[PDB]
């Protein structure tokens, strides 16, 4: 089949010739392919995604986040600097990000109330961020302690919130977190807990998001709950959830809507 | 051989004798040293192993060996720790079920067109008539042995290969297991030197149709002629079905599609760098890919509703595949005797009043009749009515004259049925007239004379009847009637009854003679007595009614059948064992012959020149016996049968029959075998198509044809032949949609490995595209017409037409689908930008994408995503390109329906079934999108409704391009656009 003549059943100039045929077919779809690209890039906005149909209600994540066999485990031995200071090292890297100098474009905010902005009145057509320092996490920011209480058997646990564009969670009161034993140990007491800020809220002024597009300097408000009475040498399962009037944890399918649920373990 | 010994040297090779035959114990020793007198049952193949056979074919193997690739591609990933590997269970499960349920559907098939063939064969217990020792018994014919004294009579089958010893008027009918249609005279002498035309022969299986017979059992069993013709048949092999063969080639196409296109990717996994074993599992997938999933349920399912259309009609096949075959046949052998012809003698030519009247031989009456209006037409009647001594079975009023059964040999049956036709009342006119006095047919005289009285009280004259051979009458009957005048023989009409007697026997027909004399009152008054000892009557100067002939009749359909049979370009060719002189009358009478045709003879008889001086170029028709065919060899055969194109092959063994079908075949064509009798089950099993009548075939033939006729009606080879061509037609329509969708299926996962994008199609929705909402529209362009005179077509070229081609695959895998997968990627981008996810960020996603580590992804916008909602997304692509996928398969179904006429032309509505198909292909996309569940279940989501419309457009253009393409096809035949752009 392959004779020299004829190639393939086909002369050469015919292969030419069905040649030519496929690149043109080819080259005006992709064409219109991208075309209708760019009609659509040119009727999405860029501050205001058209639909958020899966953002119904916000992740939440924890640091330090390391993962087992099944989602979050953490463990570490007390005696054992090592077995923390991998844990303290990520909370410090996570902190970094939170320093008066990453957060110099930002602004002193104080209302406790949702700061609603319909004009890019910042610098650069934009808007106003709230300013949130890793000071505002007092024993757990890593001053005066940099092993955020985790040489002393009392971690600290960072809880962030997944930013929604113009999601409001609630104006009642503040989003507040609330941790606590996943199944109460039987002769143990409830999982007693220490918040930073006090109560374990997020202020309302952080909210709503607008994007990164708006504002490209938004830090996520944070939440640093510091454990008091985790048993040593015990394997405890601690949920952590959002107490807001417009966010769910109850999703079969996601379990990190609304809640974020870790294993720990602390040695001796 | 045993007939061309004698009785001196028999009754010692058989260690018998010829009045008395076999002793009792010497008999038993023989029965122990030879099995019995019975042929030996086929042993068959089991219902599991017709099972396993039924999960063969090259479609089957190709899916069997992707799912052994999914396996071992799921060994790999495991072995590696890599986990989601449940898409390679799923594909192989599909593949796996698809292939046992089609098996199972064909298995089911064949099931019932046996047992619908098998409900007309009926068994009963045989006996033989011996004489062992003296005594005369009437024992089992399987304890025949060789050399046991047998008798028969009329009525009784013939129990073995019997070489006559004494006969009294024997006629056997040898239709079945030669061609012969005439009953053949058995008597105690040779007359040829083979077996099978010597006259004191009789034949296993034959019926004695008349008189006695005694001889003695030469063969026995499998030894016998019909015993030979099953053992030469069982050697046959029954080859691959052109479909079969086109069902392979395609195959191998999508092999060799599927290793180039997995080779190039795996060398691009490569150079991108992946690892060797992530590349192999790419080309493992990509190979997988490429095996269509539905497409063998498709095609089972499309020759599966050809088969009931047949059905329909009384043609029943035996596999699925025999549905093509009649449409790629080029060349049909048919059988003569009982296939052709209705296996009946029959009356049809009469010669009075100095003319040749043709009667009606068809076995419906549908024919032209004669002129029955003259004196002398109603005197030939009265005679051939008086003149018989047949009598129709009683209570048989209401069945059919000619199906009607009579006791009574050939001619006087043909005769009382004639009468019957066109007389009316045959025995009612016959008891009008007593009989005074009657003379049976003998040899000695070669007549049959009875002397009646007439109807009429008033007339006392006695009526003389007298039939009998025409040269016989003629010596007799110094007077003729013509026109109502009884005028004698001046020579003239002798010369003229010389004339019509010759050109009747020439017509292959066995012609009789009849006349009447009245006899006077004075010297035959009432009352006197005839007396046949001393020939008081006068045998003498009587006067000559007319001259009836008889054949074996073509069955009504069988001349339009071959018409449209050869205006279809397909080649007839008549194979038969019967004598070359009716073989030729009969292949003038059906068409085979076309009018004006000669033979070199022919032209020998009207040029007044030797045979040998013609030139064989100029003779149309040719008429071979098998005596020349047996001094011939293949390579004169060849030249025969191209020289020659009407062919008749008359007096041929059933060895020569399968030899003519292999040659032909060598030749390169699909030959179709029709035939009945056992003669032709070789042939029948050798033939790409065997067809044997329902009615009339033999359970030899039946057995080793694919296609039964239930009824016999020949006109059913012409519907077979139009919906074999119909559904290679839509066949090729059918994979052309079926395989345009693989590519848009494909494409999302090489964009998933090469460029990184979070996964676009998922297994679950690639195997409810390929078994839930396409079958059913793939399956609807089964019902679509032909785009052209398709009866009128020659036969496809079997190496030049393929099923599937070069021209087909192209168009289906790189413009449709190729547009499919454009839609596709657009509706799936489009989701994602409206969701939050720009294209550009897609590009390199899937790592953090998939990563169940990242709960706060950002999108586009800045906003964080967990897992678990990236994980709808991710079902919500799924069901765009779904939804695309769906939209644009509407279109592709549109424009399938065609491959030269436009949709506007051919009908957008005519095919019901297509539109209940694309109906319902969108009420499923609409249940599995909106119903609770779903995203759960089967990872369908409920989309919006703009992602509906936005492949749309690209249906749309898939439409307007493919009626472009035809409009280009149409406008400018034979152009560079019409050699390239059509398929
Ligand atoms: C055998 C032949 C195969 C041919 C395949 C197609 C070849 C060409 C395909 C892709 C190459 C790029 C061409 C298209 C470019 C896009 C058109 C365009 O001008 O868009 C503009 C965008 C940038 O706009 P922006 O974000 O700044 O605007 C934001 C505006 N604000 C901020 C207001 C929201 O540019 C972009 O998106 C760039 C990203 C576009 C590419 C996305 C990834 C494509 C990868 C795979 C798809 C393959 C499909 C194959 C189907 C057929 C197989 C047979
Ligand atoms: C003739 C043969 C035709 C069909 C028979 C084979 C059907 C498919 C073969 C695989 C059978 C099967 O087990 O397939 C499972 C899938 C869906 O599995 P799932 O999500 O329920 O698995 C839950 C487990 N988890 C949660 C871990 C994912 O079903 C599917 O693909 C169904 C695909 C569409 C089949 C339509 C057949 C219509 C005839
Ligand atoms: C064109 C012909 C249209 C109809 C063709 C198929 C006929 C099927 C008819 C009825 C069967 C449907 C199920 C029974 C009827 C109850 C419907 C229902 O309301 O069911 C709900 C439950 C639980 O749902 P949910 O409340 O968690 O969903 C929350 C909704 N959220 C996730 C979507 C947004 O669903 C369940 O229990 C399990 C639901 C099982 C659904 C079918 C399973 C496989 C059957 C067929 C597959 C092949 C189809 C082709
Ligand atoms: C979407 C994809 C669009 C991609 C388009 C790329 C293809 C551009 C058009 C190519 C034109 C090819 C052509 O011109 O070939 C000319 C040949 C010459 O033949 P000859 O002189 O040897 O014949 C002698 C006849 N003998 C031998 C009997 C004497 O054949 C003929 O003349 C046939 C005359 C033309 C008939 C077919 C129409 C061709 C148009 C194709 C465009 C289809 C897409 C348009 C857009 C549709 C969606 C909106
Ligand atoms: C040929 C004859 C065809 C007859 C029609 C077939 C029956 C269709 C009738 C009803 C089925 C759909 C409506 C009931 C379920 C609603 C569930 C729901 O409401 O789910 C919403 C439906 O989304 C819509 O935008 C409305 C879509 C309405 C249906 C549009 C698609 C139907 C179009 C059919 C055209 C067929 C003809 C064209 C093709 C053939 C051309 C020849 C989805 O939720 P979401 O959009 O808010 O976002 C989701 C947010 N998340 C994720 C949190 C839940
Ligand atoms: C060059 C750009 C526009 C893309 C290629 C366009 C293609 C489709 C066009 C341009 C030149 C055209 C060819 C010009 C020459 C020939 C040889 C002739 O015997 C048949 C038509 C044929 C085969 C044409 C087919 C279509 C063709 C190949
Ligand atoms: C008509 N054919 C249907 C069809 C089309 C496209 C396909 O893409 C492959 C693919 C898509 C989506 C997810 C997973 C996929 O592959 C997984 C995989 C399969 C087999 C092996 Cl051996 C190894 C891996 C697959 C089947
Ligand atoms: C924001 O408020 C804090 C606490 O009042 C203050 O220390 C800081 O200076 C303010 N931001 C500025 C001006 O950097
Ligand atoms: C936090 O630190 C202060 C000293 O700055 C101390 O008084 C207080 O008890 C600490 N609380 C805990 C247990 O975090
Ligand atoms: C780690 O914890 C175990 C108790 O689980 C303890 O026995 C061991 O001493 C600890 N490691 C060190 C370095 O002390
Ligand atoms: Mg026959």
């Amino acid at each position: 089949n392959p004779d020299t003549g004829q190639m393939l059943g086909r002369t050469l100039s015919r292969w030419v010739w069905i040649s030519l045929y496929y690149v043109a077919f080819y080259v005006v779809m992709s064409g219109i392919f991208a075309l209708c690209i760019y009609v659509l890039m040119r009727t999405i906005d860029p501050y205001t995604p058209d639909y958020q149909d899966q953002l119904k209600s916000p992740g939440v994540t924890l640091r330090p986040d390391v993962y087992g066999e099944k989602g979050l485990d953490i463990s570490y031995n007390v005696s054992d600097s090592t077995t923390w200071a991998g844990l303290a090292h990520t909370l410090h890297r996570f902190l970094a990000g939170y320093s008066p100098a990453a957060q110099e474009g930002s602004i002193n905010c104080t209302s406790e109330k949702y700061f609603f902005q319909e004009s890019f009145l910042a610098p650069n057509h934009t808007k106003f961020s709230c300013k949130f320092t890793a000071d505002m996490l007092q024993n757990c920011s890593g001053r005066p302690d940099p092993t955020f209480g985790f040489a002393e058997g009392k971690p600290c646990f960072i809880i962030k919130m997944n930013r929604i564009v113009k999601f409001l969670p609630g104006n009642s009161t503040a989003p507040r977190v609330d941790c606590a034993f996943l199944d109460q140990p039987r002769d143990g007491p409830p999982l007693q807990v220490e918040y930073f800020p006090a109560n374990g809220t997020y202020s309302l002024h952080y909210f709503p998001y607008y994007g990164k597009k708006a504002q490209p300097h938004y830090s996520n408000p944070l939440v640093a709950a510091k454990l008091l009475n985790v048993p040593r040498n015990r394997d405890v399962v601690i949920v952590c959830k959002i107490l807001a009037e417009h966010v769910s944890f109850d999703n079969p399918h996601d379990p990190y809507e609304g809640k974020v649920e870790f294993k720990l373990k602390i040695q001796k | 051989n045993d007939h061309q010994l004698s009785v001196a040297e028999l009754e010692q090779k058989y260690q018998t004798s010829a009045t008395k035959g076999l002793s009792a114990s010497l008999a038993a020793e023989l029965l122990l040293r030879d099995g019995p007198n019975a042929l030996r049952p086929p042993r068959g193949t089991p219902e599991y192993v017709k099972f396993a056979r039924q999960l063969a074919g090259g479609l089957q193997c190709l899916m069997w060996v992707a799912a052994a690739i999914c396996l071992i591609a799921f060994a790999i990933q495991a072995s590696e720790g890599d986990l989601t590997t449940d898409d390679n269970l799923y594909l192989a499960l599909a593949l796996i079920a698809v292939v046992v349920v089609t098996g199972c559907f064909g298995y089911y098939q064949e099931f019932k067109s046996t047992n619908i063939i098998a409900s007309f064969k009926n068994l009963v217990p045989q006996q033989a008539t011996v004489i062992r020792d003296g005594d005369k018994f009437q024992i089992n014919a399987d304890q025949l042995v060789v050399g046991d004294l047998v008798e028969m009579k009329g009525g009784d089958r013939v129990p073995a290969d019997i070489r006559i010893l004494q006969a009294q008027g024997c006629k056997v009918d040898n239709s079945s297991l030669t061609g012969e249609s005439e009953p053949q005279t058995r008597s105690p002498e040779c007359t040829h030197e083979s077996p099978l035309e010597t006259r004191n022969i009789a034949f296993f299986s034959t019926m004695c149709l008349e008189g006695t017979a005694q001889g003695l059992v030469v063969n026995t069993g499998d030894r016998t002629i019909i015993g030979r013709i099953a053992s030469l048949a069982s050697g046959v092999e029954n080859e691959k079905t052109p479909i079969a063969i086109e069902i392979e080639h395609f195959v191998d196409i999508i092999a060799g599609l599927a290793i180039l296109f997995g080779a190039t990717f795996f060398i691009v996994a490569m150079c991108i760098g992946y690892t060797f074993l992530r590349a192999m599992v790419f080309f493992m997938a990509i190979v997988v890919a490429y095996v269509p999933e539905g497409l063998l349920a498709t095609v089972t399912v499309c020759l599966s509703l050809t088969a009931k259309r047949l059905a329909s009609k009384n043609c029943v096949v035996k596999n699925l595949e025999a549905v093509e075959t009649l449409g790629s046949t080029s060349v049909i052998c048919s059988d003569k005797t009982g296939t052709l012809t209705q296996n009946r003698m029959t009356v049809s030519h009469l010669w009075f009043d100095n003319h040749i009247h043709s009667a009606d031989t068809t076995e419906d009456q549908s024919g032209q009749t004669f002129d029955q209006s003259s004196e002398t037409w109603r005197a030939l009647c009265r005679v051939l009515t008086l003149c018989n001594r047949a009598a129709f079975k009683s209570g048989q009023d209401a069945v059919p004259v000619p199906k009607r059964i009579v006791i009574g040999d050939a001619s006087e049956t043909a005769l009382l049925k004639f009468s019957e036709l066109t007389l009316g009342n045959a025995m009612g006119y016959r008891e009008r007239f007593p009989k005074v006095c009657e003379i049976p047919f003998n040899s000695t005289n070669k007549f049959q004379l009875s002397i009646h009285t007439l109807e009429d009280p008033r007339d006392p004259r006695h009526v003389l009847v007298m039939k009998g051979a025409p040269e016989r009458v003629l010596e007799r009957c110094s007077s003729i009637l013509i026109k109502g005048q009884e005028l004698p023989l001046d020579e003239q009409w002798r010369e003229a009854f010389q004339t019509a007697y010759l050109s009747l026997g020439g017509l292959g027909e066995r012609v009789l003679g009849f006349c009447q004399l009245y006899l006077s009152e004075k010297d035959y008054p009432p009352g006197y007595a005839f007396d046949v000892e001393a020939m008081n009557f006068p045998t003498s100067g009587l006067c000559f009614a007319g001259l009836v002939s008889m054949i074996d009749p073509p069955r009504a359909t069988v001349p339009d059948a071959v018409l449209k049979c050869r205006t279809a370009g397909i080649r007839v060719i008549m194979v038969t064992g019967d004598h070359p002189i009716t073989a030729k009358a009969i292949a003038a009478s059906v068409g085979i012959i076309s009018e004006g045709s000669e033979t070199v003879e022919d032209i020998a008889a009207r040029l007044r020149v030797p045979v040998d001086q013609v030139n064989r170029k100029d003779a149309r028709a040719c008429v071979i016996n098998g005596m020349q065919l047996k001094d011939m060899d293949p390579s004169e055969l060849v030249e025969a049968l191209r020289t020659h194109p009407e062919m008749v092959f008359a007096r041929t063994s059933p060895q020569q029959k399968l030899v003519i079908v292999e040659s032909c075949q060598r030749l390169g064509a699909i030959v179709a075998v029709t035939g009945d009798g056992v003669n032709d089950s070789p042939a029948l099993k050798k033939a790409d198509i065997g067809v044997a009548m329902g009615i009339a075939g033999s359970d030899a033939a039946k057995n080793a044809a694919d296609m039964i006729l239930l009824d016999d009606n020949f006109a059913s080879i012409v519907t077979g032949v139009e919906q074999g061509r119909l559904i290679f037609d839509n066949l090729k329509k059918s994979i052309a949609y079926t395989l345009t969708k693989n590519i848009p299926e494909l494409t999302p996962y090489l964009i998933y490995i090469t460029v990184s994008v979070p996964l676009p199609l998922g297994c679950i929705t690639i195997l409810f595209i390929e078994l839930c909402t396409d079958i059913f529209p793939s399956v609807s362009l089964a019902y679509e017409k032909a785009e052209s005179d398709i009866m009128h077509l020659r036969p496809r070229n079997p190496k030049r037409d393929r099923l599937v081609n070069e021209p087909l695959a192209a168009y289906s895998y790189f413009q449709i689908g190729a547009i499919q997968s454009f839609a596709g990627f657009t509706d799936y981008f489009t989701a994602m930008a409206q969701e939050g996810w720009f294209p550009l960020l897609c590009v390199g996603l899937r790592p953090q994408w998939e990563n169940h580590h990242l709960q706060d992804l950002q999108d586009s916008y800045g906003q964080e995503w967990t897992f678990g909602q990236r994980l709808y997304q991710q079902y919500t692509c799924y069901t765009v390109f779904f939804i695309s996928i769906e939209m644009c398969q509407i279109a592709d179904v549109l424009i399938r329906k065609t491959r030269r006429l436009s949709a506007f032309q051919q009908g957008f509505f005519r095919n019901r079934i297509l539109v209940i198909a694309i109906v319902f292909q969108v009420c499923i996309g609409c249940f599995l999108c909106y119903c609770p569940g779903m995203p759960n279940i089967f990872n369908f989501m409920p989309i919006r409704f703009q992602w509906w419309l936005v492949p749309m457009p690209f249906s749309l253009l898939i439409f307007v391009y493919d009626e472009i393409r035809k409009l280009g096809v149409r406008c400018c035949p034979g152009s560079w656009w019409d050699q390239e752009l059509y398929y």
